[PDB]
RNA sequence: ACGAGACUCUGGCAUGCUAACUAGUUACGCGACCCCGGUCGGCGUAACUUCUUAGAGGGACAAGUGGCGUUCAGCCACCCGAGAUUGAGCAAUAACAGGUCUGUGAUGCCCUUAGAUGUCCGGGGCUGCACGCGCGCUACACUGACUGGCUCAGCGUGUGCCUACCCUACGCCGGCAGGCGCGGGUAACCCGUUGAACCCCAUUCGUGAUGGGGAUCGGGGAUUGCAAUUAUUC
């Protein structure tokens, strides 16, 4: 039931492209990072984006990623 | 006389007195909160009155 | 077809059976006493308020839906 | 008001007016 | 000395009930009547569980008033069940050690999570074309 | 008619600031082209051009009724970006529905 | 006591009606056409009649007080609002009516409505639903 | 002097903007004003069959109309309310004021 | 020291039934033999002296909540309007059978009237409700 | 009394599960011993959550059935209580043992599926679910149009199932469901 | 890019926040009754906002760990947790000879219009009954029916334009239905602490078309209306 849509994944893969240095494994920081480094009109969408950021951050620290 | 039998049926009650304030038909009227409005007309002016479909 | 005709008041033999053989059981319920001894369910309840005040049964659980009695204790 | 209509019906008599 | 007022609400439906904990003896009452003669009488042992599990030693310097409103019968049994449980956790938190607080919390979790944590379940809304929420009227064919 | 005392009422009229985006302003604009006698293709593309020149996100001009013949056709004219569903439609898409009397039928004009 | 007494009455015949006395007097009275479960109570209430007792134990002289309370409501103190034929059309008396009497009062309703030729009456002859029901869908097994 | 601003709006944020201006205006004259009370919101409910005729699947609308009521108790002379409440009107709210 | 609330309520109605068996200064009405208690009942009550069962029970509804007049004591004495073949609904009691209780209990100073209507409970009545509550508290040992 | 939890008054310990196979899915002896059958709920949120229900509550739930009884758990908590009276007042054993020995002997070891219909040996949970159904069926059936009450029939079935008499309705079905399954394997 | 999702509304949650004589609380005082010490929706004014109410926010994201999987998308069980799948509203392109001319003073065309298809007035009709189907209600009982006693809701609604017609506490007459005098409420201010039923507690009932079932039909008592027969309803 929980598959991220392209809107979340594009926002994720561009935030980690640009603001990589601020990000890390911890969700609750890079939840609140998104409040400064984007204009997101939804709280539910902010958490979706920041959630898949942390999922990609554990991937990027292990090896290279497709996108 | 004529005028003494032209409207000499009591209109004090019943669905045949009260009517839609747009149509002047006597079916599917919203008497609730004195809209006094046929359900087809209420739907036409649901937005304008202040009613809204959120739920 | 098959019409069970139970006793509303006790036949002499059936009260001689009820005042002898009922406390010899391990259960005394007013539906088993009615079913077995060919007596009535309401009548089998009325029998066990009298045999309560004789001290020959044992009141374990009493509810409107279901009252249960048993034999007098061994000791 | 002399008739003194309810706040339920205040927003309905005024809503109908706007329409 | 001053008061030791500790007011805790408990819900298992629209039924809410507020257990008030103070210094005193073990006189635990619910709208005035104690926990023996609150009908319905079938679920007696549900209200005795915070007394059965923890004993009267924890209900020594605690006198409980439970005001109950909303919901039904079996909801209100679980509404008051939760209040007198969490109030004993709450009264044994604010004024005393936290080690005996955690001790007394742990015993009630390992019985039932219901004693502390409420269930969020309420009546799912009816939808048109059916009697209830997830049921439709009989469909005709042929 | 509305049972108001004298002097309580005062009516005023301001011009619509950037009037291209008001749908019932563009619905009436289309309503009198077809009732004036401009061609239905010519009229609606004229409205559709004017409100992209107004710097909008999108638009949708549906004309339904007797178009050149007895049978009822639909002529939907869509360009730019249009949302349909959700909450945002309540404050992103100005929707007009109007009528017009051509001499053979009623054409329904839907500016969006 | 709870044992089968002497002079126990199994099969009774109270006002030309066969009654099994094994039933309770509360509901053994009802067998007669015109006394119901409701009327049977207040008759037994008008005298000190222990109503846990069945209709076999009861006294051979006690049954005559039971009938007289039914036959005279007004004199034995049963009100106006508790009778089955209140304000009769012909003789105009307030009587509780029993077995073949209730056949006779409900006969005079039919024969009246026949002779007067009333729309209510015409349907009783035609064999129809008369209290203004719908017959389009209901009353099938009654007529073929 | 028991003056009572009955604020009854159809909207929510227009009622928040009004009741915020009826506090930020009241404070600098140094009169003790009670916080804006929230009275339980009254939702109207008209379920219509969507269809002009009665043919199709029996579907219904659920036309809500939420209404919000507030009160603001004032410890002030009867004149000061005529000065503040006239300033910065907006048509969502019905700003009614009781004397006693 | 106990009150009626510390006592089992279901058996307590009989403790105040026996109190008004022993007094016998209520003046019970005459329709009490022939009556149906509410419009939604089928049969007459089992108990020969049902009036003493409820005239008891009325005061211990007036004890718990003060100012329950005629209309209030027809709600708390409400049941099922079992409408035969149509769906069953809620029905109230009877105005006659509840008022002639409230008139019977006003004489022996147990109930009392108050401003803004409704039968409250007199200072004296709270005693003769609690003195029998102490008797049930002794009966349960 | 936090040393032992008296199910109304009944012993939780000294209840032996004889069948090693049903040993996990019949769960009242440890961490399931609650004083009433009636718990809050939440045994239909997930798949095998139904397995971790106190088995008298499962038996209490399977009673409130055939329409009129649905959602009358207070009414049928009492039924199973008044049935455990009848078991101890006959057997002399703790009725929770007589329940468990019924549930082991009520649920069938195989049922005939349709892949003529094929034979397959069933899940241990399938037995428990079909055990509680088949002895709440006979208890409901025998008590219908009968002077004999529910708890007399509910406690006839629970005793006769543990006996293995084939007098209980539950045992005839178990013995015949396997009779069908043996025919078509 | 549209639709999906996101979105808006709703269910859950904050012993943090901002708050309340139209919402309560624990108090404090006083008053009754109970044998030093309780109950109380009986009466009122210091601290409050847990309960209630509705404001801004806060939180939940497969975020955690372990299996599974190109090690991706994910999925699975568990951990912590108020929530680990609350529901609804909205709703694409392309359409259908779908339904509505009987919702409209939306309307094209035909038909009509003093011998009316307009119109309004009394009666009848839509209900009619050998019959066939559809949606339903009530049931076939003892997991029950009856009679007492008991103990708990939440949506809502309510004196209106023309338009009379509002919900109604309380007090007497009366078996019921009601009838009649007194006051509140345009409403978190009055009904109302909506004493809702199932259920719970104790009686009576006993396998019997039985106290199951209430179809059927006679008799009278009322109400609403200008009027009820083809029983308006009770």
């Amino acid at each position: 039931g929980r598959v991220r849509t392209k809107t979340v994944k594009k926002a994720a893969r561009v935030i980690i492209e640009k603001y990589y240095t601020r990000l890390g494994n911890d969700f609750h920081t890079n939840k609140r990072v998104c409040e400064e480094i984007a204009i997101i009109p939804s709280k539910k969408l902010r958490n979706k984006i920041a959630g898949y950021v942390t999922h990609l951050m554990k991937r990027i620290q292990r090896g290279p990623v497709r996108g | 006389g004529h005028q003494q039998l032209y409207w000499s049926h009591p209109r004090k009650f019943g669905q045949g007195s009260r009517s839609c304030r747009v149509c002047s038909n006597r079916h599917g009227l919203i008497r609730k909160y004195g809209l006094n409005m046929c359900r087809q007309c209420f739907r036409q002016y649901a937005k304008d009155i202040g009613f809204i479909k959120l739920d | 077809r098959d019409k069970l005709n139970n006793l509303v008041l006790f036949d002499k033999a059936t009260y001689d059976k009820l005042c002898k053989e009922v406390p010899n059981y391990k259960l005394i319920t007013p539906a088993v006493v009615s079913e077995r001894l060919k007596i009535r369910g309401s009548l089998a309840r009325a029998a066990l308020q009298e045999l309560l005040s004789k001290g020959l049964i044992k009141l374990v659980s009493k509810h409107r839906a279901q009252v249960i009695y048993t034999r007098n204790t061994k000791g | 008001m002399a008739v003194q209509i309810s706040k339920k019906r205040k927003f309905v008599a005024d809503g109908i007016f706007k329409a | 000395g001053p008061l030791q007022s500790v007011q805790v609400f408990g819900r298992k439906k629209t039924a809410t009930a507020v257990a008030h904990c103070k210094r005193g003896n073990g006189l635990i009452k619910v709208n005035g009547r104690p926990l023996e003669m609150i009908e319905p009488r079938t679920l007696q042992y549900k209200l005795l569980e915070p007394v059965l599990l923890l004993g009267k030693e924890r209900f020594a310097g605690v006198d409980i008033r439970v005001r109950v409103k909303g919901g039904g019968h079996v909801a209100q049994i679980y509404a008051i069940r939760q209040s007198i449980s969490k109030a004993l956790v709450a009264y044994y938190q604010k004024y005393v050690d936290e080690a005996s607080k955690k001790e007394i919390k742990d015993i009630l979790i390992q019985y039932d999570r219901t004693l502390l944590v409420a269930d969020p379940r309420r009546c799912e809304s009816k939808k048109f074309g059916g009697p209830g929420a997830r049921a439709r009227y009989q469909k005709s064919y042929r | 008619r509305f049972g108001f005392p004298e002097g309580s009422v005062e009516l005023y009229a301001e011009k619509v600031a950037t009037r291209g985006l008001c749908a019932i302003a563009q619905a009436e604009s289309l309503r009198y082209k077809l009732l004036g006698g401009l061609a239905v293709r010519r009229a609606c593309y004229g409205v559709l051009r004017f409100i992209m020149e107004s710097g909008a996100k999108g638009c949708e001009v549906v004309v339904s009724g007797k178009l050149r013949g007895q049978r009822a056709k639909s002529m939907k004219f869509v360009d730019g970006l249009m949302i349909h569903s959700g909450d945002p439609v309540n404050y992103y898409v100005d929707t007009a529905v109007r009528h017009v009397l051509l001499r053979q039928g009623v054409l329904g004009i839907k500016v969006k | 006591s709870l044992v089968i007494p002497e002079k126990f009455q199994h099969i009774l015949r109270v006002l030309n009606t066969n009654i099994d006395g094994r039933r309770k007097i509360a509901f053994a009275i009802t067998a007669i056409k015109g006394v119901g479960r409701r009327y049977a109570h207040v008759v037994l209430r008008k005298a000190d009649i222990d109503l846990t007792k069945r209709a076999g134990e009861l006294t051979e002289d006690e049954v005559e007080r039971v009938i007289t309370i039914m036959q005279n409501p007004r004199q034995y103190k049963i009100p106006d609002w508790f009778l089955n034929r209140q304000k009769d059309v012909k003789d105009g008396k307030y009587s509780q009516v029993l077995a073949n009497g209730l056949d006779n009062k409900l006969r005079e309703d039919l024969e009246r409505l026949k002779k007067i030729r009333a729309h209510r009456g015409l349907r009783h002859f035609w064999g129809l639903r008369v209290r203004g029901q719908h017959t389009k869908t209901t009353g099938r097994r009654g007529r073929t | 002097h028991r003056i009572r601003i009955t604020l009854t709006s159809r909207n929510v944020k227009s009622l928040e903007k009004v009741c915020a201006d009826l506090i930020r205006g009241a404070k600098e004259k140094n009169l003790k004003v009670k916080g804006p009370v929230r009275m339980p919101t009254k939702t109207l409910r008209i379920t219509t069959r969507k269809t002009p005729c009665g043919e199709g699947s029996k579907t219904w609308d659920r036309f809500q109309m939420r209404i919000h009521k507030r009160l603001i108790d004032l410890h002030s002379p009867s004149e000061i309310v005529k000065q503040i409440t006239s300033i910065s009107i907006e048509p969502g709210v019905e700003v009614e004021v009781t004397i006693a | 020291g106990v009150t009626v609330k510390d006592v089992n309520q279901q058996e307590f109605v009989r403790a105040l039934a026996a109190f008004l068996k022993k007094s016998g200064k209520l003046k019970v009405p005459e329709w009490v033999d022939t009556v149906k208690l509410a419009k939604h009942k089928e049969l007459a009550p089992y108990d020969e002296n049902w009036f003493y069962t409820r005239a008891a029970s009325t005061a211990r509804h007036l004890y718990l909540r003060g100012g329950a007049g005629v209309g209030s004591m027809t709600k708390i004495y409400g049941g099922r309007q079992r409408n035969g073949v149509m769906p069953s609904h809620f029905s109230r009691g009877s105005k006659s059978v509840a008022r002639r209780v409230l008139q019977a209990l006003e004489g022996l100073k147990m109930v009392e009237k108050d401003q803004d209507w409704g039968r409250k409970l007199t200072p004296q009545g709270q005693r003769d409700l609690d003195r029998i509550a102490g008797q049930v508290a002794a009966a349960k040992k | 009394t936090p040393d032992i939890k008296l199910f109304g008054k009944w012993s939780t310990d000294d209840v032996q599960i004889n069948d090693i196979s049903l040993q996990d899915y019949i769960a009242v002896k440890e961490k399931y011993a609650k004083y009433l059958p009636h718990s809050a709920g939440r045994y239909a949120a997930k798949r095998f959550r139904k397995a971790q229900c106190p088995i008298v509550e499962r038996l209490t739930n399977s009673m409130m059935m055939h329409g009129r009884n649905n959602g009358k758990k207070l009414m049928t908590v009492r039924i199973v209580k008044h049935a455990f009276e009848i078991i101890h007042l006959l057997t002399g054993e703790n009725p929770l043992q007589v329940l468990v020995n019924a549930i082991i002997n009520s649920g069938p070891r195989e049922d005939s599926t349709r892949i003529r219909r094929q034979a397959v040996d069933v899940s241990p949970l399938r037995r428990v679910n079909q055990a509680i159904w088949l002895l709440c069926t006979g208890a409901r059936e025998a008590a219908f149009r009968n002077i004999k009450t529910i708890a007399e029939c509910l406690a006839d079935e629970l005793i006769n199932a543990a006996k293995g008499s084939s007098n209980s309705y539950a045992i005839k079905k178990k013995d015949e469901l396997e009779r069908v399954a043996k025919s078509n394997r």
